[PDB]
């Protein structure tokens, strides 16, 4: 089982590096020995990862054909060829219709089987993105050399070598380092690079130094090490095996398609059976109970309606294509239009990722800069003579330069050469001062003392700008306290004073402050030396203090930062009044992520931890009552020692949770403990740390341009853009498509009852046949398409995101609601109109409707030429048929003609015509006026009468359903009239989709 | 499925399903108000006369009846249909009726109720001459259909000939002084004549061979007649395929 990949990893970093080589039975000087080497080879197995099973697209075609529907469509198919053999062997039969009917509905079945197919897709190649990630070898030390082998042939105990730019081959115990620095971004999700030493530094084996881990990379310095696992043994190697061994799970909209199967299946079963058997009581024989039978199963099974469905999702695919937002699986589309919580990660995905400058302490107060990268905010201060001198030390004690070429893009987007701090600073200068460059221009930097461990300041002099007193100003940065020491006066406003206690106070609780904020505070400060001590000439030696350190004047202090989207905290609040509950998952610490709570609005104003009602109250934890905390932030460490109980606890306690330095497999955690409330999640993310939850997600959704490739491959959905707002036209519109595929679902199944009830009186009453089978598949593979699809195109009737998500135990695509109307009421309408206008035309034609009762049995009969009508004339075989026929086709047209009106009320659930406008849908519109072409094409189009048996009609038998259409219309209008005007129930209940 | 409720199910539709075949009914009955009760708003289809003939067609039939003269049973079942038709043409059922002569048509005026049952032309079984029946070598007898203010012909009669080139077989007609009189049209419609007869046209076949089958088409000639085959082969025609399998 997977359960025990779910789980935190034991290690061997507390061992000394002796003990850890009895275990390996390695050595530290020499390494392993070639034998050995091989020996433990075999024993373990090779360096590799070694994917799982899959399963073939030919299979998986052929599984669609099963789809209940298929069931019966081949049940059709076969018993057309069954009767058509029983035909063939009895009496000659000239005719072609069953072998033909046969082969077209088994046509049916394949063409559907691709729509389900195409619908069904998986693209997956989690794989082979980590496949990329693989090196090729690795150095080991064997007999006492090194030389380089196939980090396959790597095993446990040996020893490795690694140094900067290399990928560590397999998880490492440090035995030495020199300035080993690496990037545990797979593992954290963050790139600063991490130091790498012998030195146990923390319990946990994630934190601690003297471990290296397989999927990370040494940045520089180097390392050596000896192999504690190799493969699938690694700790990433586990992830890796998890996140493969994860199923993709189904998705809601594919459940709600087989739950009405199944309701339509079931009534197709349940009437062809009860009609088969009425039939065999009258005396119907085996031959004819067959043909019945094919008729019902065509008449019950809408046969166009899966295909809707697949065109109606990808047309909605298609908007949202050219909002950016690639949908990979067409299902997908529908999903988000679910979700009831969001699993977000905050780096990359709610934030941007840059970091920046945050605020400044002069004059004893605390100005904020602004962090946004359109920088949408405002001015802290431009006047007070103490910035200019503030935002001098910042320009010119730093060392980071712009890259060239880089003035066509905004400054805070440009790429610098330098540590982060650094260009913050420049940055910051550079936005609000202009040109750093001029200001480096201005004062030439003589000498300087570059950023020391030891020291923990950096030092330059340069040559005053001004030309009055071009002399030699020092400035200098570090470490706040560091600096505080070096200084004598403070530069309050323009001129200096003594720093007196109190103000050294006041530094103390601004240096506090901006580090309660998370932020990374640097002091700053400079020194106007003495002209007369310093010449012009005045050589400057770097290496001993030829000059003063101290007495300086401190000027003030800078601290850091980064930010959110700027559609995040829009689009936090939308999913939020959608009742959706947002909760962040991050490997970022946790003043960090607590922030960005606030700023996103996870955390809303107000809502308070356990931890802050003590410090309000200035009471201990303990004393608290944490029902009394609906917002909690939760540290890694300790969600490792919690029980899946304990989590579901808190899942359940708190409406605004942050989960804060989690590791990868904490985040699946997260995502299945609320999945276990029976909660439909998504989870957002752009990094490779993502990748297990959002595997595990309902629905995954990742980062296009800042995301990484693991997470791409991940992920249900990519959000090209990085537009997180795509979210929540997401959850849109997948409930329009549900409230749009209910319309569509009603109209399609309206029209099998005028198919049904032809063929049940057809039984009952013996008269001739109605509506044949032929015209039932003209209706729902031609003339229904068009329309059935324009629903699609449906725009809201209220405000979808008010709603809280859907039940999915509750509210489902197909319900009684439906069933009621489609079939009771409003099909029931079109059958009689059907009716209609077949007795009209036999009726001009000299049948009467009284003389029809009990005339199959003559009216079939090829043998009698001489049928009698009301009239007394006779009829041939031939002739009378062509009148049948001429039924079949009226009898179509009057669907199509009822539909018209169908297609309108299928328009709103709610909504008159008049408010939604029974109009802006063009498609709609679209639909009518070719379903109508098509109609009229069919009978007027010469040749068809043979093939379709369709037969042109008079223009006055057009007409005939034109009352029933309208009283549709109507009635739906006052049905719904009802529903908006009383809230109450009675016909809401029982008649609301 | 609900409870207590079922009743709020029941009733609905008792009162709704009952306003719809009250509309659907009150359509029929719009509708059938608005047609004439004594002939057909549209008679195209009908429009080209039918042959119809009384012996069971096995298929193709009119004689596609295949029989051995030897065995007696083999006939029966063609007599049973060949007695129905004919027995219809009796004496006793014609009496009121009018004797006519082979001639013109006759014109009962409008198709109006205002005049009784028009009176219908006597047709005896009697001049069908020769024809249990034929037991050997059928004597089928042909008809045509009755069509409503139809006027077929020219001249004194309608003629049928039937036809194989064509193997041996001798065709012999027995029609009442002729093939089809005209006197008999225009056909009244059953409302305003009742036991009218159409007159019938009795065929022999004698034909000497033997032991095969022999198709046999019997077509009708007039401008009014057309014909098909590619279609309702009985337009305007027979299909018949005797066989005295003996």
């Amino acid at each position: 089982l997977e359960n025990m990949k779910k789980e935190m990893e034991i290690n061997d970093h507390q061992l000394s590096v002796a003990e850890l080589e009895q275990k390996y039975q390695t050595s530290a000087t020499k390494g392993l020995s070639a034998s050995l080497a091989a020996e433990l080879l075999l024993r373990d197995g090779p360096n590799a990862l070694r994917p799982p099973r899959g399963t073939p697209e030919y299979v998986k075609f052929a599984r669609q054909l099963a789809g209940g529907l298929q069931c019966l469509m081949w049940v059709a198919a076969a018993i057309c060829l069954i009767a058509f053999a029983i035909q063939a062997s009895e009496g000659d039969l000239t005719t072609d219709d069953n072998l033909y009917l046969a082969l077209a509905l088994i046509a049916v079945v394949v063409v559907t089987g691709c729509f389900g197919y195409y619908q069904e897709f998986k693209s997956t190649n989690i794989i082979a993105s980590f496949k990329n990630l693989v090196p090729q070898q690795a150095t080991v030390i064997r007999d006492g050399d090194k030389f380089q082998i196939n980090a396959d042939q790597l095993v446990v105990g040996d020893l490795v070598e690694m140094k900067g730019g290399d990928r560590v081959p397999a998880d490492i115990r440090i035995l030495q380092a020199q300035g080993r620095k690496v990037d545990n971004s797979s593992l954290t999700g963050e790139s600063e690079p991490q130091t790498r030493s012998p030195e146990c530094t923390h319990e946990s084996p994630l934190e601690t130094r003297n471990i290296a881990f397989f999927s990370t990379m040494c940045l520089e310095g180097t390392a050596q090490g000896l192999v504690v696992n190799t493969g699938d043994r690694t700790i990433i190697g586990r992830i890796a095996s998890l996140a493969s061994g994860v199923e993709n799970e189904k998705t809601p909209i594919a459940i709600e398609i087989e739950h009405f199967v199944d309701i339509i299946a079931g009534l197709a079963i349940l009437f062809g059976a009860t009609f088969f058997i009425v039939a065999m009581c009258i005396g119907y024989t085996f031959l004819r109970a067959m043909v019945f039978f094919m008729a019902i199963v065509v008449a019950y099974v809408p046969e166009g309606l899966l295909a809707t469905v697949t065109v109606c999702l990808s047309l909605t695919a298609k908007r949202l294509a050219s909002k950016n937002c690639v949908v990979k699986n067409l299902e997908a589309v529908e999903t988000l239009g679910s979700t009831s919580v969001i699993c977000s990660d905050k780096t990359g995905t709610l934030t941007q990722n840059r970091m920046t400058v945050s605020h400044l302490w002069f004059d004893n107060h605390i100005h904020s800069a602004d962090t946004t990268e359109d920088q949408s905010g405002q001015t802290f201060d431009q006047s007070s003579e103490t910035w200019r001198a503030l935002c001098r030390v910042l320009t010119l004690c730093n060392r980071a330069a712009f890259k060239s070429g880089q003035d066509a893009v905004p400054v805070p987007k440009r790429i610098v050469i330098g540590d982060a701090s650094e260009t913050a600073l420049l940055k910051f200068s550079e936005l609000t001062l202009g040109n750093a460059m001029g200001y480096r221009e201005r004062f030439p930097k003589v000498c300087e003392i570059p950023f020391n461990s030891t020291n923990k300041f950096q030092l330059s002099i340069h040559t005053l700008e001004d030309p009055r007193d071009p002399r030699h100003v020092l400035v200098m940065k570090g470490a706040p306290e560091r600096v505080l020491e070096r200084c004598s006066s403070i530069l309050i406003k323009g001129q200096e004073l003594p720093l007196d206690e109190q103000w050294r106070e006041a530094f103390q609780t601004a240096y506090l402050s901006l580090g309660g904020l998370g932020e990374r505070v640097l002091g700053f400060c400079q020194l106007y030396l003495s002209e007369k001590d310093y010449p012009p000439g005045y050589a400057f030696d770097v290496e001993a203090m030829n000059f003063p350190t101290s007495g300086l004047s401190f000027a003030g202090l800078v601290s850091m930062i980064d930010p959110p989207r700027a559609t995040v905290p829009d689009a936090v609040l939308k999913c939020r009044t959608a009742g959706i509950r947002v909760i962040m998952v991050t490997g970022d610490h946790p003043i960090t992520a607590k922030a960005i709570a606030a700023s996103v609005g996870i955390i809303s104003e107000g809502s308070e931890t356990v931890e802050d009602i003590a410090a309000r109250l200035r009471v201990p934890v303990d004393q608290v009552n944490r029902k009394d905390a609906r917002a909690c932030v939760i540290n890694g460490m300790q969600l490792k020692d919690m029980d899946p109980s304990e989590l579901v606890e808190a899942l359940r306690t708190h409406p605004e949770m942050v989960f804060a330095r989690t590791s990868p497999q904490q985040k699946l955690v997260i995502v299945e403990s609320c999945q276990r409330l029976g909660a439909i999640v998504a989870v957002t993310g752009d990094g490779v740390n993502d990748s297990p939850a959002l595997k595990k997600a309902d629905i995954g959704v990742a980062m296009g341009i800042a995301g990484s490739d693991a997470a791409k491959n991940a992920a249900d959905m990519i959000l090209l853009d990085d537009n997180f707002a795509s979210i929540v036209t997401g959850v849109e519109q997948g409930r329009l498509i549900f409230d749009n595929l209910k319309k569509s679902i009603a109209y399609t199944l309206t029209k099998n009852i005028p198919e049904l009830t032809p063929y049940l009186i057809y039984i009952t009453v013996s008269v001739p046949l109605p509506l044949g089978c032929i015209t039932i598949l003209f209706i729902e593979l031609c003339t229904d398409i068009f329309p059935s699809v324009s629903l699609a195109y449906e725009k809201a009737e209220s405000d979808i995101m008010h709603l809280r998500p859907r039940n999915p135990k509750r509210d489902r695509l197909v319900n009684e609601p439906l069933a009621a109307y489609s079939y009771f009421q409003i099909g029931a309408i079109q059958s009689f109109a059907g009716f209609t206008d077949y007795f009209t035309a036999m009726a001009q034609e000299g049948w009467f409707p009284l003389l029809c009762v009990g005339l199959r049995p003559q009216w079939e009969n090829h043998h009698l030429q001489d049928l009698q009508d009301s009239y007394g004339q006779e009829w041939t075989f031939g002739q009378r048929l062509y009148q049948q026929y001429t039924c079949y086709t009226v009898f179509f047209i009057s669907i199509e003609m009822c539909q018209i009106a169908d297609v309108l009320i299928r328009k709103t659930r709610r909504l008159s015509a008049f408010q939604q406008g029974f109009f802006r849908n063009r498609i709609l519109v679209i639909a009518i006026v070719f379903q109508v072409c098509i109609g009229c094409f069919l009978c007027y189009c010469p040749g068809m009468p043979n093939i379709f048996n369709f037969m042109p009609i008079r223009f006055q038998w057009w007409l005939v359903p034109m009352p029933f259409g309208l009283l549709i219309f109507v009635y739906d209008e006052i049905r719904k009239l009802g529903v908006r005007c009383c809230p109450g129930s009675w016909w809401d209940q029982e008649l609301y989709y | 499925r609900t409870l207590s409720r079922w009743v709020w199910i029941s009733l609905y539709y008792v009162a709704f399903y009952v306003v719809m075949s009250g509309i659907f009914a009150l359509c029929i009955y719009v509708l059938m108000r608005t047609i004439d009760p004594y002939t057909p708003d549209y008679q195209d289809q009908l429009k080209s006369p039918g042959v119809t003939l009384r012996p069971d067609v096995y298929g193709e039939k009119g004689l596609d009846i295949s029989y051995n003269v030897s065995d007696s049973t083999t006939w029966a079942g063609l007599a049973h249909t060949l007695h129905r038709f004919l027995a219809g043409y009796s004496p006793a059922a014609q009496e009121g009726s009018i004797n006519c002569t082979s001639e013109k048509y006759f014109f009962q005026e409008s198709f109006l109720a205002p005049n009784h049952t028009k009176f219908s032309c006597k047709f005896t079984a009697d001049m069908l001459q020769n024809c249990g029946f034929a037991e050997g070598k059928p004597c089928f007898i042909i008809k045509m259909n009755r069509i409503v203010k139809f006027l077929p012909g020219n001249s004194t009669a309608p003629r049928v000939d039937c036809a194989f080139d064509g193997p041996p077989l001798q065709v012999e007609y027995f029609p009442a002084n002729g093939t089809y009189s005209l006197h008999y049209f225009p056909y009244y419609g059953k409302k305003a004549q009742p036991h009218y007869s159409n007159p019938l046209v009795a065929a022999k076949l004698l034909n000497v061979p033997r032991n095969r089958d022999v198709v046999i088409v019997c077509k009708i000639l007039a401008e009014h007649v057309s014909f098909d085959n590619p279609h309702d082969p009985y337009e305007g025609k027979v299909e018949f395929k005797l066989k005295i399998q003996k």
